[PDB]
């Protein structure tokens, strides 16, 4: 079996890029995924993952 | 504007800076005992934590690497392999 | 009979009420009791029976329906009984399914339905949970969790055994709930004979109708006691101090009534409880304030702690003085599905601990995030249950209107989708991106999940599910744990690896109380092993099994050794289920000898084969910081690790992102052993940056040179 590259490759800037040569990217392209548009029946899903906010401990809402 | 005209007077002949300073001293008298207590137990807790760090280092001294431990493991497996090849080839020369 | 007289999809509400009020119950040919009559009278008095005719008409006229109703209206219980009566499962042979978010809540709903229908639990009304299937062949209504529904869909996506499926508590937006909703939408698009019902308690009825393509929406009315909502004049930096001051002000000035405060963590809740106790003692000493009972309800509480939190408030010190109060500092338990009697005051700091899984480095964390408008509304609804209440928030009204989100983030975006992708592949969803999903995950997250499945051999390069992927989908565990259990037969440590996987699937059994930290550390050192945290957990499980065989009490032994008896029992049940699945699938169970010196090496090799993706290497000999190869993550070792000496390679079962990046549950392994276990993942030809991969390539070259020397000498 060929060594499939990781889908989320971390660059030098700290950002994770989606490698199109990955097995997961190839499977998504075969299924019908489009760049910049979410999946689903009508593409109404979120196109980005949920980012955790680094709020201070013991800090109220809106602070 | 009152800060600009702090030396001017009210209708009752009182300086606006004295009105402001009376209000500020009222606030200070309202807040002073509780912040005195706050800094008191702040000192207590802070140098109590300093103490606790000192006895945790004392206990660390009282009870006292990776390349080391995997070097030990690799020579152990290599010595075992030497043992098996030695009695596979018949290297009995003990005395 | 009543069921023969009632027609399928045409039964009237009056006919259903007459059948329920009849003295002969035809579910089992039995006689109605006084408790059953009282339950029927309560259901009739509830607002569900008032709209039961409209609900039956909507279910008859539409295959997919959404019912939005307030809590306590009876949508969880009265709707499924009426749905089953209209469906007439005796004339169809298919049961009714009730999808719930929590297994305990599903079991409670099934017990309530059985009590209302005057039938035994599991005979007519059944419950399905993880490793717990309390159902029989005569069951018509079965309450199951979202994960159980997903497993049933993976086993048979046709869903021929279920005629009508009602998914309740859809506002939680769980990943398994969303997968079940997508599967139900696909089943409704395929065959029109299946009935789909979505029960909601929020204002997302329009969104649910848009997801279900303009499904019929029925609204159940009904109000409760009033709650006055107050907001802070400004945002406070010290939420804990602001909550303590608000609780003190409510005790000193506000009237009698229990106060529930929103905390974030267990240690913070304990510190706030200690501070509140000291403040109440000072107030009793100086101003002679009323008594206050502090109760913690954080994420780590026992049943005794829950009972003490649910207990009554303390009495006043003197008659006619300040009345006693109960201050319950809860983290997220009291936000929803909690009924605390006497609760009048609510303190909402606006911060709560939520779990988020970043797929950029595949790191799972429990971080404090701002609360949502749905969470604030849930807290306001929880406050003032039996009487008028007051809820004060530590955020401005404009901040809660604008900065606070309307709904919380979903578990699909808060976790991974590898298990969902494996379940879809097992069910037959080849087009995962083109699958009919209302809220599908990100394409990058889906690609990462498929790449992880390909690395764990769950899917091929074309995305097709292989026999290993089918076995992993059949096994009720993670794909990595399934791969570890499959590869354990090669390492001849199948029983130990299955026990370790069961312990990893079960919650943490290590108990470290604040007042017994030294005893917990002594017990952990006594039951610990130098090979790794997984070896220490296996030794603790072996000691618990030996104590059970010797006849000591399991709970007493767990309390003496700072262990969790419930977690140990869950791990034992998971190990028994895994052994049964392995025996069904033909997987051999072998264990290395205790006197053999290769047992620990075989266990480490099996762990490396199972979890070679989460492997960390030390950056330097003088630095304790390790570098996990997953997106080059710089982390450390957790303080709960039992390894005194750090290893060259540490296989980590869990990665926790905090203020200090640490990795827990780390087992010792070598780079050569990791490369032998997973040559495809650790291939030097496809190895990226950096020096860790260079050292792995150097180790591979040394192994190749050793093999060449052995071939030359042989």
């Amino acid at each position: 079996r060929t060594a499939l590259p990781s889908a989320f490759q971390p660059t030098k800037d700290g950002k994770t890029k989606i490698n199109p040569n990955s097995f997961g990217a190839r499977m998504l392209a075969k299924m019908g995924y489009k760049e910049g548009q979410g999946l689903g029946k009508d593409g109404q899903g979120r196109n980005v993952i949920i980012e955790v906010n680094l709020r201070p401990q013991g800090v109220g809402l809106g602070a | 504007p009152e800060e600009e005209q702090g030396s001017s007077r009210n209708l009752d002949g009182r300086r606006l800076r004295t009105v402001t300073e009376a209000k500020a001293l009222a606030e200070y008298l309202a807040i002073k005992p509780e912040m005195e207590k706050r800094e008191k137990e702040a000192r207590r807790k802070r140098w109590q934590e300093i103490i606790e760090m000192t006895e945790r280092k004392q206990e660390e001294i009282r009870n006292g690497d990776g390349k080391w431990v995997e070097e030990k493991e690799v020579m152990g497996e290599r010595t075992r392999e030497a043992v098996m090849e030695a009695m596979k080839a018949g290297a009995w020369k003990d005395n | 009979s009543l069921l023969d007289k009632l027609e399928r999809r045409n039964t009237t509400a009056k006919q259903a009420e007459a059948v329920e009020d009849s003295d002969i119950n035809p579910w089992t040919g039995q006689r109605h009791s006084e408790r059953y009559f009282k339950i029927l009278k309560a259901r009739r008095k509830l607002p569900v029976n008032k709209q039961r005719q409209e609900f039956l008409d909507l279910y008859h006229n539409n295959q997919i329906l959404v019912f939005v109703g307030e809590t306590g209206s009876g949508k969880t219980t009265q709707i499924p009984q009426y749905v089953l009566y209209d469906e007439l499962p005796h004339q169809t042979g298919k049961l009714i399914a009730c999808t719930q978010p929590r297994r305990v809540a599903a079991m409670s709903v099934a017990q309530r339905v059985a009590d209302e229908l005057d039938v035994k639990l599991g005979e007519e009304v059944g419950y399905s949970i993880r490793f717990e299937n309390k159902t029989s062949s005569k069951t018509l209504l079965k309450y199951m969790t979202d994960g159980q529904l997903l497993r049933e869909a993976m086993h048979d996506r046709d869903m021929s055994r279920y005629s009508c499926i009602i998914l309740d508590e859809a506002h939680e937006r769980t990943l398994a709930t969303d997968i079940l909703m997508a599967l139900l939408k696909q089943l409704s698009e395929r065959r029109k004979d299946l009935k789909i019902i979505v029960m909601s308690a929020t204002l997302d009825a329009q969104k649910f109708q848009s997801y279900f393509f303009n499904a019929p929406l029925l609204a159940v009315p009904g109000r409760t006691h009033p709650v006055e909502i107050f907001y802070t004049p400004e945002a406070e930096r010290d939420y804990v101090e602001a909550a303590i001051r608000t609780v003190l002000q409510i005790h000193a000035c506000e009237p009698e009534g229990d106060i529930l405060l929103f905390l974030t963590g267990e240690e913070e809740i304990e510190d706030a409880c200690r501070r509140i106790s000291l403040e109440v003692d000072e107030m009793i000493r100086e101003s002679d304030a009323g008594p206050m009972s502090v109760y913690p309800l954080y994420g780590t509480l026992p049943p005794h702690q829950q009972q003490r939190i649910f207990e009554k408030a303390p009495q006043p010190f003197r008659p006619g003085g300040r009345p006693g109060r109960k201050c319950i500092v809860a983290t997220n338990i009291a936000e929803t599905s909690l009924t605390i009697d006497g609760i009048v005051y609510v303190v909402d700091p606006g911060f709560s601990k939520q779990k988020i899984y970043n797929p950029r480095t595949r790191v799972e964390s429990l971080l404090v995030s701002p609360i949502s408008k749905a969470s604030a509304q849930q807290r306001a609804g929880r406050a003032g249950r039996t009487r008028p209440g007051k809820c004060f928030r530590l955020y401005t009204e404009e901040a809660f209107k604008k900065e606070l989100i309307e709904q919380t983030y979903p578990e699909i975006l808060r976790s991974n989708l590898s298990n969902t992708v494996l379940e879809l592949k097992k069910l037959g969803v080849e087009d995962l991106v083109h699958f009919d999903l209302m809220d599908p995950p990100a394409p990058e997250t889906m690609m990462r999940a498929l790449e992880e499945l390909n690395y764990l051999a769950c899917l091929d390069d074309d995305g097709e599910l292989t026999p290993l992927g089918n076995l992993a989908s059949e096994f009720p565990l993670d794909p990595a744990l399934a791969v570890m259990l499959i590869s354990s037969p090669e390492f001849y440590c199948s029983n130990e690896i299955l026990s370790i996987t069961s312990l990893l699937s079960v919650p943490q059994i290590w108990v470290r109380p604040a007042n017994a930290r030294k005893r917990a550390d002594e017990m952990k050192a006594q039951f610990a092993h130098p090979d790794g945290d997984h070896l220490t957990l296996l030794n603790a499980y072996h000691a618990y099994k030996g104590a059970e065989a010797r006849g000591e009490d399991m709970k007493k032994w767990c309390h003496e050794h700072f262990l969790s008896y419930r977690h140990l029992s869950s791990a034992d049940n998971v190990r028994a289920q895994l052994k049964k699945i392995m025996e069904t699938h033909g997987i051999e169970l072998v264990s290395t000898p205790f006197h053999d010196k290769n047992y620990y090496t075989n266990i480490r090799r099996a762990l490396l084969a199972g979890f070679f993706m989460q492997v960390a290497m030390r950056e330097s000999s003088n630095s304790k910081v390790y570098k996990t190869v997953k997106d080059e993550q710089l982390v450390l070792i957790h303080p709960s690790t039992t390894v005194t000496t750090p290893y060259e390679w540490v296989v980590y079962n869990e990665f926790v992102l905090t203020t200090k990046q640490y990795v827990r549950t780390v087992t010792n392994i070598r780079p050569e052993w990791l490369l032998e276990i997973a040559p495809v993942y650790y291939d030097l030809s496809t190895f990226q940056k950096g020096e860790i991969k260079n050292a792995l390539t150097r180790v591979a070259e040394k192994i190749r040179r050793q093999q060449a020397m052995k071939a030359s000498k042989a």
